[PDB]
């Protein structure tokens, strides 16, 4: 065996938009990650149809940054509550282990279509 | 009695199938080889003792024995439905190895195997790992793959420092014979990392999951999700497999007219010196999954450790 | 500076290297030849092209 993340992670909240400061309330189930250094998240899931910006508040508050994110992708879910949909997307310059460690997660941790 | 003569038949296949014992009955083969592990407990690149499997070595028209075997192995029954599910879903690529999903009792129960077909004796960690731990006083699976490959004869390790850089410069050219092999594996690669991309399919790539011809088993750690929405982890193979391209010059074959061995050279004119189109063809035929950026000229590199990596 | 000059045009943005000037545009050329084997292989006769 080499295996792909054990040891899982925790947590999602926040916020996203469309053009820069689009982001108002909450938007995103922008998910996991609360690293050594700091928090850094990892994925982005949308109940939305269509984002491209996002803005995660951070320690200071001051530094929250408006991240670009990537052309999305879609999925249906196996959840309780029945016809769920949302469009997924990643922080732009995710490496390959990131994405791997995340939908990895997501998709043996809970139930997905 | 039945058992070791109706497993072998069973074992064997549909094809042809002249097959014959690696001294055992009904039980499985022991031996030591080197393996990459990464399981929250143990990590390294070391030389394991494996342990659960029967082989079968294949004979021929002249029953001579041939580099051809078949080796099952014995797990869990929902590893059963797993690796049977995800090859399914993977097995029309032309680099994944023939497996064979079975049931058969040893005793009043029945338990499931796995058959995987035509695999070589060797894989491609155990070449990675003889040439990166040399030690000429016990070198036996470097000299068994050299002279199972033709690229030398047994008397050839009759001579003395052989295996030296300064005396005996003729190793180099000893070496050079591999590099075929070593360019259709990462053919080989590149095409499996494409399927698991459109089949929708997540997992790691790991250097003992390759055999010597270039072909792919073992789905037992790989999940599930959308199809399109596939991603290989391939930092350690590459990693691991780099040092190994130039001592054997896997790349030769490049310098022909059509990539072929039997061809004339290509005649670039005497004026160019550019070539930087050549090398992202390159990049993006042999090492299409390394995912960060590679600039051809080391000038518009971000910092050291960048121009470390595309140096 | 004829040969120079005709090597020069021909490259698309005056850039050449310099490996390749003696090679094409000198006069005269220059063999060390260590022993006969090597000779007999190289320059045996009066003219050899190189
Ligand atoms: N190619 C080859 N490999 C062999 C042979 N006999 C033993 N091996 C070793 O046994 C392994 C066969 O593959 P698996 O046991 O399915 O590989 P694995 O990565 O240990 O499998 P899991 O534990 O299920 O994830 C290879 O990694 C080799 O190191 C053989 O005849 N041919
Ligand atoms: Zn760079």
């Amino acid at each position: 065996n080499n295996e792909l993340s054990p040891v899982a992670l925790r947590q999602m909240s926040c916020a996203a938009g469309t053009t820069q400061t689009a982001c108002t309330d909450d938007n995103a189930l922008a998910y996991y990650n609360t690293t050594k250094g700091g928090r850094f998240v990892l994925a982005l899931l949308s109940d939305l149809q269509d984002l491209k910006w996002a803005r995660f508040p951070k320690s200071d508050g001051t530094g929250t940054i408006y991240t670009e994110l990537e052309p999305p992708c879609r999925f249906v879910t196996d959840t309780p509550k029945g016809p769920k949909v949302k469009y997924l997307y990643f922080i732009k310059g995710l490496n390959n282990l990131n994405r791997g460690m995340v939908l990895g997660s997501l998709a043996a941790t809970v139930r997905l279509q | 009695s039945a058992d070791a003569q109706s497993f072998l038949n069973r074992v064997c296949g549909v094809s042809a199938a002249r097959l014959t014992p690696c001294g055992t009955g009904t039980s499985t083969d022991v031996v030591y080889r080197a393996f990459d592990i990464y399981n929250d407990k143990v990590a390294g690149f070391a030389k394991f003792l494996k342990t659960n499997c029967c082989r079968f070595q294949e004979k021929d028209e002249d029953d001579n024995l041939i580099d051809s075997y078949f080796v099952v192995k014995r797990h869990t029954f929902s590893n059963y439905q797993h690796e049977e599910t995800i090859y399914n879903l993977l097995k029309d690529c032309p680099a994944v190895a023939k497996h064979d999903f079975f049931k058969f009792r040893i005793d009043g129960d029945m338990v499931p195997h796995i058959s995987r077909q035509r695999l070589t004796k060797y894989t491609m960690a155990d070449l990675v790992y003889a040439l990166r731990h040399f030690d000429e006083g016990n070198c036996d699976t470097l000299k068994e793959i050299l002279v199972t490959y033709n690229c030398c004869d047994d008397d050839y390790f009759n001579k003395k420092d052989w295996y030296d850089f300064v005396e005996n410069p003729d190793i180099l050219r000893v070496y050079a014979n591999l590099g075929e092999r070593v360019r259709q594996a990462l053919l080989k690669t590149v095409q499996f990392c494409d399927a698991m991309r459109n089949a929708g399919i997540v997992g790691v790539l790991t250097l003992d999951n390759q055999d010597l011809n270039g072909n792919w088993y073992d789905f037992g750690d790989f999940i599930q999700t959308t199809p399109g929405s596939g991603v290989p982890v391939v930092d350690s193979y590459y990693s691991l497999l780099m040092p190994i391209l130039t001592l054997t010059r896997a790349l030769t074959a490049e310098s022909h007219v059509d990539t072929d061995l039997t061809k004339p050279y290509i005649k670039w004119d005497l004026l160019k010196y550019d070539f930087t189109e050549e090398r992202l063809k390159l990049f993006d035929r042999y090492f299409k999954y390394w995912d960060q950026t590679y600039h051809p000229n080391c000038v518009n590199c971000l910092d050291d450790r960048c121009i470390l990596h595309c140096a | 500076n004829d040969a120079l000059n005709n090597i020069i045009n021909n490259a698309r943005d005056g850039c050449v290297p310099l490996n390749i000037i003696p090679l094409t545009t000198a006069a005269k050329l220059m063999v060390v030849i260590p022993d006969y084997n090597t000779y007999k292989n190289t320059c045996d006769g009066t003219t050899f092209t190189y």
